[PDB]
């Protein structure tokens, strides 16, 4: 009954920028950025 | 690119071509590595000594050489062909 849906609003939107910038690379190759939103893919797991 | 120019503009070399095989070149841009690899070869002479070298999360020969070699004919023969088999897949790690 908080205001907490706005905060998870907020998650949501942070989750939709993660996906954005994700840059898909060919042949099983990636970067440092990729590798960071791979591990930042827990976070929201968890608190989903 | 005639054999007198490019022996009268330097000396002798040690050239080692290290090529990068990760999956990011897969596509055009390792085709073009191929020919531009094949081009390089082209302008070395018998008194220079050349290696290619591939890596994609880990370094290694492309051919049956694994050190300097002479670079006369047969050698550049044999580097060109192992250099036109050469896939696109991996990671890239410069450091290795
Ligand atoms: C992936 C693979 O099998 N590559 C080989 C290459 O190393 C070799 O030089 C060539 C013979 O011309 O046959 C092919
Ligand atoms: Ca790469």
């Amino acid at each position: 009954w908080k205001p907490f849906e706005t905060i998870i609003l907020l998650t949501i939107f942070a989750n939709c920028v993660a996906l954005a910038v994700y840059l898909p690379m060919p042949e099983d190759d990636n970067n440092s950025l990729n590798l960071g939103l791979e591990k930042l893919e827990y976070f929201f797991l968890t608190v989903f | 690119r005639r054999p007198w120019y490019i022996q009268g503009a330097a000396s002798p070399k040690d050239m080692l071509i290290l090529v990068d095989v990760s999956g990011s070149v897969s596509g055009l841009t390792l085709k073009l590595i191929r020919t531009s690899v094949s081009e390089m070869l082209e302008t070395l002479s018998d008194d220079d000594f050349v290696n290619v070298a591939s890596f994609n999360s880990n370094a290694q020969d492309v051919s049956c050489f694994q050190h300097l070699v002479q670079a006369n004919v047969r050698n550049k023969k044999v580097l060109k062909d192992a250099v036109n088999n050469i896939t696109a897949k991996g990671i890239t790690d410069y450091k290795k």
